């Protein structure tokens, strides 16, 4: 696992930087051509890499599922990069205007919904960023350009204080403020000095999202039973996880300072863990089979 | 006595010009000129009306907002109201001059006012005043005008009724012969500073025409719309040879033929787009140096290996590579530790165009028009440059809830700012600075001209005569005329004004207007950079990821073709990540059909800022993990190990 | 004795981690005191400069400037003062018997960084003076701690100041200068003809007795009364300017006022040759000592205003400050040795 | 000048987590390298030791060796290596103007536990070399991270390398120590005579004392005269390479346990060893000048001073020592 940690940061930093506003097909060949270029140039890298199971905890993804975002895994992977994108601002395009509520019940009652049409815009963010409340700001097609430093970072250190200008006048910067843009026009022209540095994610749904909706729908309806079994095997082998590296963390401190009975204990989760990777290892062939099987529902669907 | 635009070498095409003139004129009849935007229709003109004891000349330059009005006072401050209209001289007549009568713009009907005035006061010899409504009859009042043709946009095509009235002379290019002799009476002038090279005049002269005649021919207009050249790019390569020459080091041959080699670099090929065009320019700079200046001992005279510059020292000599890379490295640690701060990797690139934006800096009424992608680093890169030569950035403020009000105001504080307390400014446009065509029409109007009238009229007219007195008083000079105080007002601007534009998405309309305008193609120097090429994208990752901990694995290296490696050949680890980072931004911009859009290279950026710190991130883990990991069997085996011996 | 010229290769090489800001010398001991970037205050010893002989960690970032005052009262010892860009000043008190560093106090109240200290005392009374990128040149005082006096003489931020009694010259960021009288605040006149912010600026002090001098010599019983007659500035656009002060009203005791027609610096003489921004500068005797970003320090004369010696080459970065001993004082010898301090984490020093 | 004698008492103390392993110099800062028994690494201000300037996690077993260079070529950057028993030998440098370790490289390919490494800079070029438990020591390139040679100098582990110029003597597990050429790969002469492992086994460069100053015109013309090994005998012995064997000029006597690691400081000589004291001993004379006693509470493992013998690294007065008692005496002046 250390040979192809490399190849699994290149992989990953390429998905949050180059991947967030293309469908699903897309991604798909350019995640293909990526590979090709990575085996080519002679880097490992981990065969069955998955985004979601690398970089999203399962704290994190029960906590976004939790505030309203939807079941499909696209939307898991456009929520990962959208909390991913530490440096830049992100760019959410929402045509459904779906994602205000959601990221409202992430951030609780620090979330404060500004506008680009509003008439007293810029004295509330001003407010805002001097507060450091995390800001939200809709109808980003219309991006007034006054925020044009916050938008490129272009501060400067005064001391112990951070520094940007908006307007012809000074305003501070709290360590805590972000800054999300919501659009909802597909079609909408984004300026592209701001296009350029914002991290853009496209919530929306496309022919591709179709095929994977479909087969969602006929997997947790045809047969519930396959994926209940599939979120009971992830749940139980995550607890029995934590569960187990807490016990080696106590049998660490024992030793260091019954401890047979904390070794059968450890013994008996290890012996879990081996047969829940049995059991799991008859399971993802079946849902190839399925994958395989369901296919023309969804190429009549498009 | 080159600097001076008002200087015209007499060839035998400029005295048949001027002959025709005057025999046009003394023969009571308008005249137009036509011909492509370099052919010299200005220069000849003003020198024919300048050296002549029968006419006055006045200077009127036309827009797409352009009144009668206007005409009528400039009219007004050359005649006496006694009808009959006269000139103020008894014996010299009096004649107007316009520039660029195609520009003036049709109204909502299709008639362009100007031209039916023009045509009123040369047919019936007289006007009718619109608020005393009397014929003021003029006697001796000549109408001449220049104007490029109708086809290229901006010049609207001419009723006929008014071109009946003026007769039509048409100004071709020079031929070969006449551009080398006023070229080679430059370089006399120019080698009178170095006496010990007089006898090399006429082959620069002649690898100067050459150049230009091959750049011509090569890159037409069918490749990009901004591949047009003209007899006045053989004049900035004479001012500025001339320019380095006064303020450079004891100068040699191979000094004076790399000074040169710079010159056409970065006059006849920084608008230049493909690479194959750039490597194209770079045979026919060889070709052209070794054709007319058999020389040997002569260098690189790529654009990354001619570093011309003034910073390392107190004169224009050439620099070396590495010991400026060291002194803009510590200028911008400086720039970014006062102004603000932007975390830059410095590459040959960067260095080439802060000198090239240096030297357009440093020119009297120099102006850049910096083309290229987003996030190239072009409004850092000036701000940068103008901090080194201590202008003041005036960046305007424009928000989608502005108008020509704040716009004017913007640029009438930075105006006012350059002349009554005398700080030099380089003004940052960006497109989006721009919004409607009226920011754009006060553009032209501040680039072909050195004012802009209408900013200033009636009580804000008589309160800048007011400060110009004022600042005139107080530098101890004495101006009384109003045409004298306009003089020295527009002479200061002229002096301490840059204009900078910033472009972005050279294919949009209007920035293809902002490309194809006349005064803004004219007067400033373009400076296409363009997206990154492979080796500045190499230099810039591989100046980011050598701060990351990478190379803790195994690596065999892999067999490769030559063409495919844009880095150094590959040895480790760190050379392949930047290899597959860079081949998959071109795949990306390939599968994404970017056209032939210029590609922003922040994505990469970006991309490389993420990897750095996730590699950071899960190296630490995996440390911490391994020793863990170890220092756990470490205690089981000591435990076993007292359980065997117990 | 005034007549010294150091050799053309520097008598010991003294290395510190990383970029050097400011170098002063101890008047009475042989003892080299260095500020870096990252603040490590050090004290070398000249003819034992292997190790530092103290070193201490002050401030979290980059120390911008430094002075040092050896008091004589009417106990004596050397008060080394150190500010940085962590917005405060930190003054020391260097303890000789335990061959340490010993701080005794700090002072707080800018509210930027801060870029010029310099510290004297009139009659058992030490003051520091400090200016900042607040553009308020804080007065200081060195018993109470408490602040004294406080102004705004610029537009931009004030770069480097100067003190002389209770006259405080200023040069700052808007490339002017400006003479304020200390105990009052009033900017008694201004000066241009600088295109570029000012690094130095300091008073060319008189001499009491010398063959031949024109800069360090009134002119006239009026400029003998005044105490001063020039001033010596360095600024980015590679020239050293001598201007004159112009007197303005006086009257016996009582504040002085300005004098709206004779109110105005003059330049004198302009010095040209540095190879970019000149950064320090330094008088001893006749000869005006100069280092500049050109890694080369250059040696004026002011009798006759042209460069005698050129130390090209002497850091291969740039070169950041000077410190010679002062020479118009009686209680503080001027021995013959000079101190150079380079961006390349290095101080050449030529003695003998 | 050249002839410092440490003080009775320790200057300052530096206090690790774990048993140091090895110590080096910086070359021209007042900064200590030490190295910790779980694979850290740290770096330490002789003036300000309460606190570690930086700390990092290198290995995840006990470091065995390191050393470091400063540079002379392209910024002059000091590289440290540090070898541990992953098979493993990390290359660092250190920033100064931020005080933090950077990674460059990690040079694998040894199928054993690694012992010791050496850093020697060419006229541009930067090499390493280390010696591994697996019967093999191979030569290393800093910028390019290939294996430049590998060469069997024994059939037993080697414990010990030292290269000058082309030539590296390496001692083996086994007594006999030899000598190789590094570009022609072939052994030349072997020396015998240790009751047991050689610990350290290094050159002795020539100083302007009894064994530097060259004593023939060909060995002065060849560049080695003499070199010094430390066995696990409980003997110190000078060797003497000929211009086919490798004979003995003197035996020191005196050391009550194992000499771990020895440095010689101009024509006086000073070691370490695990009898928990640190002895001067005169290279001239061959006795004792000054003994430390109850320098540490464990064995001292490593004993580091400053070259003496290159012209580009300074050799001030500074001379520290490590033990195993999870601390580290610095002497100062
Ligand atoms: N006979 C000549 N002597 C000197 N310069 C010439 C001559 N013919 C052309 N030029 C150059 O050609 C350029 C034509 O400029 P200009 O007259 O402003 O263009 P336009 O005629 O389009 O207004 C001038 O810069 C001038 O230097
Ligand atoms: N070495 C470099 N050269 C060019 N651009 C860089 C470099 N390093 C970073 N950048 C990017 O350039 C941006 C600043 O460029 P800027 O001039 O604002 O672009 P624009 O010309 O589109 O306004 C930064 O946000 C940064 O991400
Ligand atoms: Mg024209």
């Amino acid at each position: 696992t250390s040979q192809e940690l490399i190849g699994n940061c290149i992989i990953s930093s390429i998905y949050e930087t180059y991947f967030g506003h293309l469908n699903e097909r897309e991604r798909g060949d350019m995640l293909v051509i990526l590979k090709r270029l990575l085996g080519k140039f002679a880097v490992k890298y981990d065969v069955n890499y998955r985004f979601i199971d690398y970089l999203v905890t399962l704290d994190e993804k029960m906590k976004w599922l939790e505030c309203g975002l939807d079941k499909n895994d696209y939307f898991l992977e456009n929520m990962s990069i959208v909390m991913n994108s530490q440096d830049a601002v992100p760019f959410l395009l929402d045509p459904s205007s779906h994602m205000i509520t959601v990221i409202s019940n992430y951030y609780g009652n620090k979330t404060v919904l500004l506008s680009f049409l509003e008439e007293g815009f810029v004295k509330r963010l001003e407010n805002a960023v001097r507060f450091g409340s995390v800001v939200i700001i809709q109808d980003g097609e219309f991006f007034d350009p006054i925020i044009s430093r916050l938008i490129s970072r272009e501060f400067n250190h005064a001391g112990n204080r951070v520094t940007v200008e908006i307007g012809d006048h000074e305003v501070d910067v709290s360590g805590d403020f972000k800054l999300f843009i919501h659009s909802c026009d597909p079609s909408g022209d984004i300026p592209i000095f701001l296009r350029s540095r914002v991290r853009l994610v496209h919530f929306v749904t496309n022919k591709e999202s179709i095929e994977t909706r479909i087969f969602d729908i006929t997997l947790t309806e045809e047969n519930a039973e396959m994926q209940r079994k599939r979120e009971d095997l992830i749940k139980l082998n995550t607890e029995y996880r934590l569960k187990l590296k807490n016990l080696e963390k106590r049998l660490l401190e024992e030793l260091n300072n019954e401890l047979m009975v904390t070794l059968n204990n450890l013994k008996k989760e290890a012996m879990n863990i081996e047969k829940k990777l049995s059991e799991s290892e008859e399971f993802f062939p079946q849902f190839d089979n399925l994958v395989e099987e369901y296919s023309i529902i969804g190429k009549h669907s498009v | 006595e080159v600097m001076r635009p008002d200087i015209v070498i007499p060839t035998i095409d400029t005295i048949k010009h001027e002959k025709i003139f005057y025999d046009l004129l003394n023969s009571k009849r308008g005249i137009i000129l036509c011909g492509p935007p370099g052919s010299g229709k200005t220069m000849i003109m003003n020198n024919a009306l300048r050296n002549s004891s029968l006419y006055d000349v006045v200077g009127i330059n036309f827009s797409k907002d352009t009144t009668t009005e206007h005409i009528l006072s400039a009219l007004h401050r050359h005649t006496n109201y006694v009808l009959t209209l006269l000139p103020k001289s008894d014996i010299k007549n009096l004649v107007l001059f316009c520039d660029e009568i195609n520009l003036p713009k049709l109204d909502k009907y299709g008639s362009q006012n100007v031209v039916l005035f023009l045509r009123q006061l040369m047919e019936k010899q007289g006007f009718w005043k619109t608020p005393e409504n009397k014929w003021v009859t003029i006697e001796r009042i000549h109408i001449v005008g220049a104007c490029n043709p109708p086809t290229d946009p901006g010049r609207i095509p001419m009723s006929e009724r008014f071109t009946r009235h003026a007769a039509i002379l048409y100004l071709g290019y020079p031929s070969g012969k006449s551009l080398s002799q006023i070229y080679e009476i430059y370089y006399k002038a120019i080698f009178k500073l170095v006496p010990e090279f007089r006898s090399y005049t006429e082959p620069f002269a002649r690898a100067s025409v050459h150049l230009y005649n091959e750049c011509k021919a090569r890159y037409s207009t069918g490749l990009q719309s901004h591949y047009l050249f003209s007899p006045r790019e053989l004049t900035r390569l004479v001012r500025g040879v001339y320019t380095a020459i006064n303020t450079g080091p004891r100068q040699t041959l191979r000094s004076l033929i790399r000074l040169w080699a710079y010159e056409a670099w970065r006059i006849f090929a920084d608008r230049l787009v493909g690479v194959k065009e750039k490597n194209s320019f770079e045979q026919l700079l060889y070709e052209t140096v070794d054709k007319y200046l058999p020389n040997q001992d002569l260098g690189n005279i790529s654009s990354t290996s001619l570093l011309f510059s003034g910073l390392l020292s107190l004169d224009f000599k050439e620099v070396n590579k590495t010991d400026l890379v060291n002194f803009i490295e510590e200028r911008f640690k400086t720039f970014c530790d006062e102004e603000l701060e932007v975390p830059m990797v410095i590459h040959e690139s960067m260095v080439d165009h802060i000198l090239r934006i240096d030297r357009a800096l440093k020119q009297v009424q120099g102006h850049m028009m910096l083309i290229g992608a987003s996030r190239t680093g072009k409004t850092i890169l000036t701000r940068f440059v103008a901090w080194l030569n201590g202008l003041k950035i005036v960046q305007p403020k424009i928000h989608r809830h502005s108008n020509l009000s704040d716009f004017d105001m913007i640029l009438k504080k930075a105006i006012s700012d350059c002349s009554l307390k005398e700080s030099r400014t380089c003004l940052i446009i960006d497109e989006s600075n721009i919004l409607e065509t009226a920011f754009l029409e006060r553009m032209n109007t501040l680039l072909a001209n050195a004012d802009i009238p209408d900013l200033f009229q009636g009580e804000e007219y008589d309160k800048l005569l007011n400060n110009l007195r004022n600042k005139t008083r107080s530098l101890g000079l004495l101006l009384d005329t109003e045409q004298e105080l306009y003089d020295w007002f527009v002479g200061e601007i002229a002096k301490n004004l840059h204009v900078v534009f910033t472009i972005c998405d050279p294919t949009n309309n209007k920035s293809s207007a902002m490309i194809s305008s006349p005064a803004l193609f004219n007067r400033c120097i373009i400076n296409w950079m363009g997206d990154w090429d492979t080796k500045t994208m190499s230099q810039v990752a591989n100046n980011m990821v050598d701060v990351v901990p990478m190379e803790f694995t195994d690596f065999i290296v892999p067999e490769v073709n030559k063409e495919l490696v844009f880095t150094e050949p590959i040895q480790t680890i760190r050379d392949a990540v930047v290899n597959i980072l860079i081949h998959f931004d071109r795949n990306f911009y390939q599968k994404m059909k970017v056209g032939v859009n210029p590609r922003s290279p922040g994505y990469f950026i970006d991309g490389l800022r993420a990897l750095v710190k996730l590699v950071t991130a899960k190296y630490q883990d995996l440390q911490e993990n391994q020793r863990f990991v170890n220092v756990g069997l470490e205690k089981l085996n000591e435990s076993v190990l007292k359980v065997n011996e117990l | 004795v005034l007549k010294w010229i150091p050799r053309n290769l520097p008598s010991c090489l003294i290395n510190v981690e990383s970029s050097v800001t400011s170098v002063k010398l101890h008047p009475n001991l042989p003892i080299v005191f260095v500020a870096t970037d990252h603040g490590k205050l050090y004290a070398f010893d000249l003819f034992n400069y292997t190790i530092p002989l103290a070193s201490l960690q002050s401030h979290t970032k980059a120390i911008t400037s430094m002075d040092v005052l050896f008091t004589n009262y009417t106990k004596n010892y050397l008060v080394i003062v150190t500010a940085s860009k962590d917005l405060q000043i930190h003054v020391f008190k260097w303890v000789s018997e335990e061959c340490k560093f010993q701080q005794i106090r700090s002072l707080l109240g800018h509210e930027h960084i801060v870029s010029a200290v310099k510290i004297w005392q009139k009659n058992n009374d030490v003051h520091i003076a400090s200016c900042s990128r607040d553009q308020t040149v804080k007065i200081w005082d060195f018993h109470n701690g408490w602040s004294l006096k406080t102004f705004q003489p610029h537009s931009q931020w004030v770069r480097s100041i100067d003190v002389l009694g209770d006259y405080i010259i200023s040069g700052s960021h808007d490339t002017t200068l400006r003479l304020t009288h200390w105990p009052s605040g009033n900017g008694l006149s201004v000066g241009t003809g600088h295109e570029f912010p000012i690094e130095k600026v300091k008073f060319i002090h008189f001499i009491e007795d010398s063959p031949e001098i024109r800069f360090r010599t009134p002119s006239t019983d009026r400029y003998k009364n005044w105490g001063m007659q020039y001033c010596v500035s360095a600024s980015r656009d590679r020239t050293i300017k001598i201007w004159e002060i112009p007197l303005p009203t006086l009257m016996a005791h009582r504040a002085p006022i300005p004098n709206p027609t004779d109110s105005n610096f003059r330049c004198v003489l302009t010095l040209k040759g540095h190879l970019s921004w000149v950064r320090d500068i330094s008088i001893r005797g006749q000869y005006l000592f100069s280092c500049a970003d050109d890694k080369s320090v250059r040696c004026w004369d002011l009798n006759t205003g042209q460069c005698l010696h050129v130390w090209e080459k002497l850091h291969t970065g740039f070169v950041n400050c000077l410190d010679l001993d002062v020479d118009f004082d009686s209680n503080v010898t001027p021995r013959q040795m000079m101190v150079t301090g380079g961006l390349d984490c290095k101080s050449n020093v030529f003695m003998r």
